[PDB]
């Protein structure tokens, strides 16, 4: 497993076969199996070194471990893209010892620069991924290369866990398992071989690759991608709020110490004590229950305020937030969301220092139709459309259509602010009730954003209570089309900033 | 002294008593809760 | 289905710790034996075990004199399940009064080895173990590939370390491996020994309990994997196991004639490209 | 007809099946159910009218 | 084969733990 | 405070302290079936380098343990390798009887020779002119390895 | 905290035998209190007779 | 107490009592049932499967 955690430097050496035994379509399979795998390993924000070593009869090296350019994402994956097929038409055999002598000779000027004594040579972790199948017919056998490699980093039964030797033959070509298999590293309880069929499976299975545990540092967005595991791993900053014994309102965690949420939750309730917000623990399934110390209610916020208007319910200013009274340890299963318009989501999306959040409002909602998820009671997660520009326009005049509940013309000037944002259109999802102040999210560079949450709606699909699980489908004759609303998080930097200036940093 | 096989196993084990003495009274007498030069005029009396 | 053992003890250490003893024999990995014939065993005026103890694969007998010259005492095991795998068992035998004094000795099938086949040459002792090649003539027999049979066996599905056209001089043998002694004519490929070359001298070892044989006088052609021991002389020494691609050469009098021609020259393309290209593909 | 479930610890779990009777009387309904590595081969026979 | 064999009908062998 | 641990069905593997290379041992795992049903299993030994097993490693052997009783699998290795290996034992039943066990221990390997050890016996007196100052000769002994 | 806990190896060659273990206060002399564990080559057993 | 060294030590003595000294080294040196002797003959016919390593 490639062990990530802020102490030490990961050594990434990436092989890339390029012999007559791969055609130009496996090779194209290859070149973008890299590119995913160099892409995501950016994401967590370590301090990561990657070495592109496409081999063939010959060792040809793309980019160099020991330059100083390996720390950049944008440099390693032009200089991948660069990669050519034809480049070995003059020498077509299987090398695998060309490749592993190349890397060996690369660690070999790393160990030579810096000193072997020094710690920082020490603390060094190797990580050396083949993607090949295995077939090398000529240079030697790889058995050598490999307990070289072993020597010169000296890797015994302690340092076991320095050196990790993968062989993944992604593609239609013929793999031999027990090539692969002996190709790569053996240890007790992990499989470092594999064969697959195409690049989302080679996706599942790197996110297996990984043990993101040994990192608890407060970042905002990492969270699982697999299929494969528990609800509360792939959404690490949903928490819930419980009133008493009920489970009412959804949240989404900002801070070491924060929460956000809606604020009509809290219509009828001062007393914060017999509060509890239900966060994720690694070790129960039901999680960990924390105690508010302090609810802010944003002032703004007024049912009944336009009743007389016409307006029998005003979501205006619908938001809150909720200090903890003990500080969350960050785990696997409980993280912080990215928000916008600070110092850590310009970071998370590698925009230029200098960067102001008129920008990020552009950045994370250019197109007309901008995917969005949120999560359900289940622990699911459901996919929307954010609608912005003039396909906007359309949305709020829907509903007018709803006169039953405001008698009056309700334009958008007078009920949807423009705090609010479209869904439910065509095939969109809609929040049962129960899932008020769940983050509608968005994915950017493997990265987690919050541009919103779940404010109210014009039908409820989760009425008939068959379950928590089965949801109602609105008719196609239903005379309210769903028109679902959240409340958008970018119009709400004033009341947002001077609550939260001395937690976060704000552009 | 014995010496056990397990069947079918075949692991052995082997164990040994020491402590079979031969006597010549199946019982014994423990007189040392009983005091010494006590005083007359009043009841003695022999704890065993 | 059934097989008769045989139990032999004797000492000749009297001078040392003497008595009785008990046997304790492990039968095959599968037989049991039959109660009824220790039984009669024990049963006897003149017995000879005085105690017995059957189940499963495993026998304990007790000897209450263990003479000085040989003493054998049989008896019969029906078979359960197939034998999965060529293994020797053991049976070892402790002294009563001290069972520290024991001694074990492995035993074989009725017709295989009594310890496992293992290349041993000082420091190193390179395992044979598994199956062993055979004679495969193609040339003879009438077949064809296009660049299948020989290069797609050599760069394929097989990665061949080493290639030889050798011509064989001398047989002999050595404990249970079949030694050729062979001279190299021409190298194919290789790549631990450099030193090899032409008018060469190399060993070519094979387990002697199958029918493989090289005859003298002929040239043969030899592919497979590379070994870990090495001659007498400081030589590497090489294993004729399976996914070994060993074929005599043929000496053109058997092959003027119209059809086997292509075959030969299929060879001649082949030893050619595989000798100047370096496994292509 | 034959599903592997595996239970969550401390928890149940429900394994739905669809009977349409074409018959009258009192029938048996029975589920066989084996658990891996624990021996346990509970199964259940009732009878429904 | 003196009696039947059960081959590659039995269990996965990856669903049983590994004691150490 | 007894704390008692069971499986009612199990792999026992029991390996020697130590044993030299090159030298032919026999592992001797027995199955205990505790179990109120009669069984059949499989059971085979993960081949591993270093060891120089028996058939090429892959093979496994068909046994079968009766209700409440023990059966032994005897498998001849002759370990060639340097200085450790882990060999692991896996018994797998059928899906009629869904049971096994699997079993990974270390088999360390001594190294070649033997043990050898030289006692140095010296008297000591400072109360003597020669005894204030004394030395020690060294082993010349070519037979260290 | 009045507890010392402390690691130490046994050589390798050790012949087989009794160590003892002393412990007394740095004042009091003969304050000594001791304990003794058995030093043997031995492979864990499976059953007791 | 446990040391390493070469081959050459020298030993220089104060105090004023009587002992004994032990200088004891230990090092790897190179390297059929003696009294007690048994043997064992298998006759018959052995079934195997998937074993036989004779092909064709
Ligand atoms: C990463 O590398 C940088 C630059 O050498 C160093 O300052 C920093 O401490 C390292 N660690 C982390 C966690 O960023
Ligand atoms: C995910 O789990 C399923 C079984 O639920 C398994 O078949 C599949 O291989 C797993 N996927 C990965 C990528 O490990
Ligand atoms: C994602 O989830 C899997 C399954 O729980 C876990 O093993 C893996 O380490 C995770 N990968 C990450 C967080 O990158
Ligand atoms: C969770 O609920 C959603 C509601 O739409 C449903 O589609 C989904 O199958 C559920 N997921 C589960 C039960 O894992
Ligand atoms: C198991 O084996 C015994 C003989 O050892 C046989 O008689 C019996 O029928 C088998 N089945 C059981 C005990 O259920
Ligand atoms: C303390 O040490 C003395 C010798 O100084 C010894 O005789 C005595 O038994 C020790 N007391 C113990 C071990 O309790
Ligand atoms: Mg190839």
């Amino acid at each position: 497993k490639i062990q990530i955690q802020r102490s030490g430097h990961l050594n990434l050496y990436l092989l890339l076969d390029c012999s007559q035994s791969v055609s130009e379509n496996d090779f194209l399979i290859f070149k973008e199996s890299a590119s995913l795998m160099v892409d995501r390993i950016f994401s967590f924000e370590i301090n990561v070194s990657v070495a592109i070593i496409t081999f063939a009869s010959e060792p040809k090296v793309l980019m160099s471990v020991l330059n100083d350019n390996s720390r950049d994402m944008t440099e390693v994956i032009s200089s991948l893209e660069n990669a050519n097929y034809k480049d070995h038409e003059n020498g077509t055999g299987t090398n695998t010892y060309a490749a592993l002598n190349s890397v060996y000779l690369m660690m070999n000027n790393q160990m030579r620069l810096l000193g072997m004594e020094t710690m920082a040579w020490q603390e060094i972790r190797h990580a050396i991924i083949l993607l090949t199948d295995g077939k090398s017919n000529m240079g030697g056998s790889p058995k050598t290369a490999v307990d070289h490699i072993r020597e010169i980093l000296n890797i015994n039964q302690k340092r076991n866990d320095y050196l990790d030797i993968y062989a993944i033959g992604v593609g239609k070509l013929d793999v031999d398992w027990r090539e692969l298999n002996e190709l790569g590293s053996k240890k007790d309880g992990e499989r470092h071989a594999f064969i697959l069929q195409d690049t989302k499976a080679l996706h599942q299975v790197f996110e297996h690759m990984l043990d993101v545990s040994k990192l608890t540092d407060t970042i905002c967005g990492v969270g699982n991608m697999s299929a494969n595991a528990s609800d509360q791993e792939r959404t690490p900053w949903h928490v819930t709020i419980k009133p008493k014994s009920q489970e009412t309102c959804r949240g989404a965690l900002i801070s070491d110490q924060w929460v956000l949420t809606a604020a009509h939750c809290f219509r009828d309730g001062n007393d914060h004590s017999l509060w509890r917000v239900n966060v994720g623990d690694p070790k129960s399934q039901w999680g960990k229950e924390f105690l508010i110390e302090k609810a802010v209610i944003s002032p703004g916020f007024d049912v009944f305020a336009k009743k007389n208007q016409g307006i029998l319910e005003f979501y205006g200013d619908d938001i809150a937030l909720l200090k903890l009274a003990q500080k969350v340890k960050m785990s696997t299963h409980a993280r912080p969301i990215c928000l916008p318009c600070t110092m850590e989501a310009n970071l998370a999306l590698r925009r230029p220092q200098g960067s102001t959040c008129r920008d990020h409002e552009n950045e994370l909602l250019n197109k007309q139709s901008v995917p969005a998820h949120f999560v359900a009671l289940n622990g699911s997660k459901l996919n929307i459309n954010l609608k912005m520009g003039v396909e906007w326009t359309s949305c709020a005049e829907v509903v007018s259509q709803e006169k039953t509940m405001f008698p009056n013309l309700t334009d958008v000037r007078e009920v949807v602010t423009d705090q609010f944002l479209c869904s439910g259109t065509q095939e969109d999802e809609s929040p049962c009730k129960g899932e008020a102040g769940g983050a509608v999210f968005l994915e950017r560079r493997f990265r987690f954003f919050q541009v919103g949450l779940v404010s109210w709606g014009l039908y409820n699909p989760c009425l008939g209570s068959a379950d928590k699980n089965s949801r109602k489908r609105a008719p196609r004759s239903k005379v309210p089309p769903p028109r679902d609303f959240h409340i958008n998080l970018f119009r709400m930097q004033p009341w947002l900033r001077q609550h939260l200036g001395d937690v976060l940093n704000f552009l | 002294a014995a010496a056990i096989i397990e069947s079918p196993g075949g692991e052995m084990e082997e164990a040994e008593l020491t402590s079979w003495y031969f006597v010549s009274s199946p019982f014994s007498l423990d007189l040392s809760k009983t005091k010494r030069h006590l005083v007359p005029g009043a009841p003695f009396l022999l704890q065993a | 289905s059934r097989v008769h053992y045989t139990v032999c003890i004797w000492r000749n250490g009297k001078v040392g710790l003497s008595g009785m003893a008990i046997a304790d024999v492990t039968l095959l990995s599968g037989f049991h034996a039959l109660r009824a014939d220790l039984e009669k065993l024990t049963s006897l005026s003149d017995r000879y075990v005085s105690h017995f103890e059957t189940e499963g694969p495993h026998v304990l007998l007790y000897f209450d004199s263990v003479p000085t010259s040989r003493e054998c005492v049989g008896f019969e095991a029906v078979q359960e399940v197939p034998v999965g795998l060529v293994q020797p068992a053991s049976a070892t035998l402790y002294d009563y009064y001290n069972p520290e004094r024991r001694c074990s000795v492995f035993y074989g099938a009725p017709s295989k080895s009594r310890l496992l086949a293992t290349l041993c040459s000082a420091e190193v002792c390179q395992c044979a173990e598994g199956k062993c090649p055979r004679q495969r003539r193609a040339l003879e027999r009438g077949l064809q590939d296009e660049d299948g049979y020989r290069m797609k066996f050599a760069c394929y599905y097989p990665r061949v370390e080493y290639g030889f056209q050798v011509k064989v001089l001398r047989e002999d043998s050595r404990a249970a491996f079949r030694l050729f002694e062979t001279k190299i004519t021409q190298v194919l490929h290789f790549t631990k020994d450099v030193k090899a070359a032409a008018n060469q001298m190399r060993n070519f070892l094979v387990r002697a309990s199958c029918r493989l044989r090289l005859e003298p006088g002929k040239e043969y052609l030899i592919m497979g994997l590379d070994g870990a021991t090495y001659d007498l002389e400081g030589h590497p020494q090489y294993l004729l196991d399976s996914n070994s691609w060993i074929e005599e050469m043929p000496s053109e009098r058997l092959c003027r004639s119209t059809r086997q021609r292509a075959a030969c020259a299929q060879l001649n393309d082949f030893l050619q490209e595989y000798g100047t290209q370096g496994c292509q593909v | 007809h034959q599903q592997t479930v595996t239970i969550p610890p401390k928890s149940s779990l429900s394994v739905p099946y669809v009977i349409v009777p074409l018959k009258t009387g009192l029938q048996e309904v029975e589920v066989k159910a084996a658990v891996y590595h624990h021996f346990i081969s509970d199964g259940v026979r009732k009878s429904l009218k | 084969a003196l009696e039947i064999l059960q081959e590659e009908d039995l269990i996965d062998e990856d669903d049983i733990p590994v004691r150490s | 405070v007894q704390l008692r641990v069971f499986r009612e069905f199990h792999l026992h593997l029991r390996l020697p302290m130590s044993v030299r290379r090159f030298e032919q041992l026999e592992l001797r795992p027995v199955l205990y079936n505790y179990l109120d049903k009669n069984l059949t299993v499989s059971v085979h030994v993960s081949p591993v380098e270093g060891l120089c097993l028996a058939g090429g490693g892959g093979l496994a052997q068909q046994v079968l343990v009766p209700a409440g009783s023990a059966r032994p699998v005897a498998f001849s290795v002759v370990p060639t390798a340097a200085a450790a290996v882990s060999l692991k034992v896996v018994a797998r039943g059928s899906f009629e009887f869904p049971v096994g066990d699997a079993v990974s221990k270390v088999l360390q390997i001594e190294k070649e020779g033997a043990i050898h050890r030289e006692e140095l016996v010296y008297e000591l007196n400072p109360l003597d002119h020669r005894g204030r100052t004394l030395e020690i000769p060294g082993n010349s002994d070519p037979n260290m390895i | 905290s009045s507890i010392f806990q402390d690691d130490f190896v046994i050589p390798d060659i050790s012949e087989p035998g009794t160590w003892k273990i002393s412990a007394r206060f740095s004042d009091g002399l003969e304050s000594n209190s001791s304990t003794q564990f058995e030093v043997k080559k031995y492979v864990l057993p499976n059953f007791e007779v | 107490l446990q040391f390493s060294l070469g081959s050459k030590i020298n030993v220089k003595v104060g105090g004023n009592s009587k002992g004994t000294l032990k200088v004891l080294r230990t090092y790897n040196v190179l390297d059929t049932c003696q009294d007690l002797q048994i043997e064992v003959t298998v006759k018959g016919h052995v079934e195997y499967t998937m074993e036989a390593n004779e092909d064709y």
